[PDB]
């Protein structure tokens, strides 16, 4: 965290800082888009 | 008399997190280097 790395989850590959924000991601949902429609959030699917 | 200072940075406005869109957006040129000296001129004008 807090550190400027490339993720890959479940094909949403990109580059950012990983931060823990109040998202909360239900089980059946994916990764969150942001106001331009782009990735901006993400869960392991390894674990929750 | 002025408007809130603000810093639009033109590469990650243009490009969210996406490394084939800064590839090509660097073949404009300074059109990123003109985005922010226009927004950024704004600020400076209202501060003239």
């Amino acid at each position: 965290k807090n550190k400027c790395v490339n993720f890959n989850f479940n094909g949403l590959t990109g580059t950012g800082v990983l931060t823990e924000s109040n998202k909360k991601f239900l089980p059946f949902q994916q990764f969150g888009r942001d106001i331009a429609d782009t990735t901006d959030a993400v869960r392991d699917p390894q674990t929750l | 008399v002025s408007m809130t200072k603000t810093s639009v940075d033109c590469t990650m406005y243009i490009c969210g997190d996406s490394t084939e869109c800064s590839n090509l957006l660097l073949q404009y040129g300074s059109f990123c280097t003109q985005l922010n000296r226009a927004l950024t001129g704004i600020a400076v004008e209202q501060d003239k």
